[PDB]
């Protein structure tokens, strides 16, 4: 089990209802609400969409938001935009003091 | 180990011979100590050899 | 509070009997302390200078 | 604005070992973590370990145990990090970013809030 589990890439056209969620195990996303994720584009930045489950960072724009339901955070979607094609990585505390990621994700808007 | 700059909290990592159950055999092991319950052992200059 | 994540290890110490001890640390070493807020430790003061 | 600009891409064969160094301005060095992650060519994404600026304390996943090894230099405000015992596996585009606030009283070592980046390195294990 390589990181933490995530879809490979997920779709959807604009008005349609997505979750890009993660999961892992109890000595992982489910204690410390700590999840967080990431918007890369080719040759840029991992930009830094959500912590902290479901806050979001200065920014990004608030159609993007986050949960958590026990041993899964999922990526909740609103709005989605050409912007939005996109991965969306996931990274979240592991025991014993480190971190632990996600496979990633692409997404393509339909 | 030593820390420079700051401010450190730490505590030492010493290890000592252990005689197992059986009475003919012994084996190194360690343990991590706070500062107040090691003293250092001799009189005599040594900056390694300690005592509770 | 103590932050620091110890770990406990123990040691076999004659016939039957265990030795404890702290192993590794636990990610990153901090200090101990305890917290109390300002102004009530001035109330407090103050009222028993009052006395 | 913050920037934790790294240096340039440089590449050895498989076996040996190679470098990447991470700078960082105008804040601040020693006030937050430095992490290091790994972006695999055919992969998602992975963690190589964080970086205690002041005191220089780090630990690593546990799949780089021996493997790497962190370092910094506070005056400069760079910190360095030197994979060992190569693969072609070890091909990413490489990037180093900050870390959370460091605190005395508490470990907000590993909080996974990547919040700046440096602006990446394309080392392919050629
Ligand atoms: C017992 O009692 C003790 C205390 O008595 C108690 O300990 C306390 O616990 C608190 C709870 O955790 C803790 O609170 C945190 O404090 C963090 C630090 O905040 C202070 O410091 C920064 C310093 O800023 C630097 O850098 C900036 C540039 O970035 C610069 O502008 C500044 O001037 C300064 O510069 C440095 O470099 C200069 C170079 O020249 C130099 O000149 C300067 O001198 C300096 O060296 C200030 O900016 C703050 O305003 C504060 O003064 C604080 O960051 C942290 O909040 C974050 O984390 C929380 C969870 O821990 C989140 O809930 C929260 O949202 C924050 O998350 C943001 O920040 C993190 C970084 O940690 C980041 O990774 C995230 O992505 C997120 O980013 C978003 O917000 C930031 C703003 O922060 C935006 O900029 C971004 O764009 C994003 O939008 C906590 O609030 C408190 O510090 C601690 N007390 C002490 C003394 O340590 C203890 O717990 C008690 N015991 C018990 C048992 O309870
Ligand atoms: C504080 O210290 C404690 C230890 O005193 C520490 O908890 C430990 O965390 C490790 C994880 O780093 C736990 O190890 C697990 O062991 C089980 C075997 O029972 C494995 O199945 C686990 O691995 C699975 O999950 C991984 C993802 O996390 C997968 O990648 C992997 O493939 C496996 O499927 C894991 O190795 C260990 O059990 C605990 N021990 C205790 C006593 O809690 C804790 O993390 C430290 N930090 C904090 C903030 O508490
Ligand atoms: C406290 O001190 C003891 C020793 O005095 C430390 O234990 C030692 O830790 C090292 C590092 O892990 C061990 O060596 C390594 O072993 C592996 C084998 O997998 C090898 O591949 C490495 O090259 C290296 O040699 C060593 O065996 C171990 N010693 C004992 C007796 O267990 C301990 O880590 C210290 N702890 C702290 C918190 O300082």
């Amino acid at each position: 089990q390589s990181a933490l589990t995530q879809p490979a890439s997920v779709s959807g056209s604009p008005g349609q209802s997505i979750t890009i969620s993660c999961t892992g195990t109890s000595y992982d996303v489910a204690k410390f609400d700590l999840v967080s994720w990431f918007q890369q584009h080719p040759g840029k930045a991992p930009k830094y969409m959500i912590y902290e489950v479901n806050k979001w960072p200065s920014g990004v724009s608030h159609r993007f938001s986050g949960s958590k339901s026990g041993n899964t955070a999922s990526l909740t979607i609103s709005g989605l935009q050409a912007e939005d094609e996109a991965d969306y990585y996931c990274c979240s505390f592991g025991g014993s003091a480190t971190v632990v990621c996600g496979g990633g994700t692409k997404v393509t808007v339909l | 180990a030593t820390v420079k700059n700051g401010t450190v909290e730490e505590m030492k990592n010493c290890s000592f011979n252990t005689t197992t159950e059986i009475r003919d055999k012994e084996k190194k092991e360690y343990a991590l100590f706070y500062k107040p319950d090691i003293v250092p052992l001799s009189e005599t200059n040594n900056t390694s050899e300690y005592r509770l | 509070t103590r932050p620091n994540n110890n770990t406990r290890k123990s040691v076999r110490i004659g016939p039957g009997q265990t030795f404890y001890a702290t192993g590794d640390i636990i990610g990153d070493i901090k200090q101990a302390h305890c917290n109390i807020s300002e102004e009530k430790w001035n109330d407090t003061l103050q009222k028993v200078g009052i006395e | 604005e913050v920037q934790l600009v790294q240096s340039g891409a440089e590449m050895k064969n498989p076996g040996a070992s190679v470098k990447v160094s991470c700078a960082a301005s105008g804040y601040g060095f020693t006030d937050f973590y430095i992490h290091w992650v790994r972006l695999a060519p055919g992969h998602g994404l992975q963690w190589m370990g964080w970086m205690n600026p002041k005191t220089g304390r780090t630990n690593n996943a546990q799949d780089f145990q021996g493997r790497v090894t962190l370092t910094r230099d506070t005056s400069i405000g760079t910190a360095y990090m030197e994979l060992r015992r190569l693969t072609s596996d070890d091909t990413a585009v490489y990037y180093c970013v900050t870390g959370g606030w460091i605190s005395p009283y508490y470990d907000s070592s590993y909080y996974p809030n990547f919040d700046h980046w440096g602006q990446g390195t394309l080392i392919t294990v050629s």
